[PDB]
C-alpha cells in the first residue's frame, strides 16, 4: 500500500494481541509505544528528540503487526502522546519514501 | 504540531 | 528517489542560499531547523515532541529545495536535536510512504 501525508500516518497495529493506533516515522530510529502494562523483562533506556530526553522502558523480540505486515523487534515503553512506528520495524515490513 | 526520536 | 530506512534518511537541502543536511520525517507535522537566520518576518511559535516542547521561530512562506524538488512553505527555526523536513514540505514534494 501506499500512504500519503496530507494527515499524519496513523496505522491500525497489534502489540500484545491488541489493536492500536501508531505513527508510520522515518525520523525515528526506535519504536516507541505507550504499553504500560506488558509482561516480560525489560532494562531502563532514555530517549530524545524535541524536547530532550524521556525515560523509557525497552522490551526486546516483541511481536507488532503493522497494517497486516508482521514485525518483530524492541519495543520501547513511555510517556509519548502518539504511538511510534519507527525504522526498527519500518525496514521489517519493507517501507520506503518514495517522490 | 508534533514532531518525532534518536 | 526511493529511500529505504535501514540509515536515518537524510538528503541535502538548499535553503535560504545555503547548503544542509535534513531528516525527511514522516513523524512530523512540521519543518525543523537549526538556529539560524532566514529572510523576512518570523513569529514566536511553540512545537512538541518526544522530551516536551521548545520555542521556535515561525518563517512562513521559505523556498526550500529537497533533493532537488522544489517546497515552499512554512519553516520553524529553534534548538532541534536534527534538521527534519516534516509533512508540510514532504507533501508538497509528492513523498508518500510504500509497503
Amino acid at each position: 500500500p501506499q500512504i500519503t501525508l496530507w494527515k499524519r500516518p496513523l496505522v491500525t497495529i497489534r502489540i500484545g494481541g491488541n489493536l492500536k493506533e501508531a505513527l508510520l516515522d522515518t525520523g525515528a530510529d526506535d519504536t516507541v509505544i505507550e504499553e504500560l502494562n506488558l509482561p516480560g523483562k525489560w532494562k531502563p533506556k532514555l530517549i530524545g528528540g524535541i524536547g530532550g530526553f524521556i525515560k523509557v522502558r525497552q522490551y526486546d523480540q516483541i511481536p507488532v503487526e503493522i497494517a497486516g505486515h508482521k514485525a518483530i523487534g524492541t519495543v520501547l515503553v513511555g510517556p509519548t502522546p502518539v504511538n511510534i512506528i519507527g525504522r526498527n520495524l519500518l525496514t521489517q515490513i519493507g517501507a520506503t519514501l518514495n517522490f | 504540531s508534533l514532531n518525532x526520536i534518536x
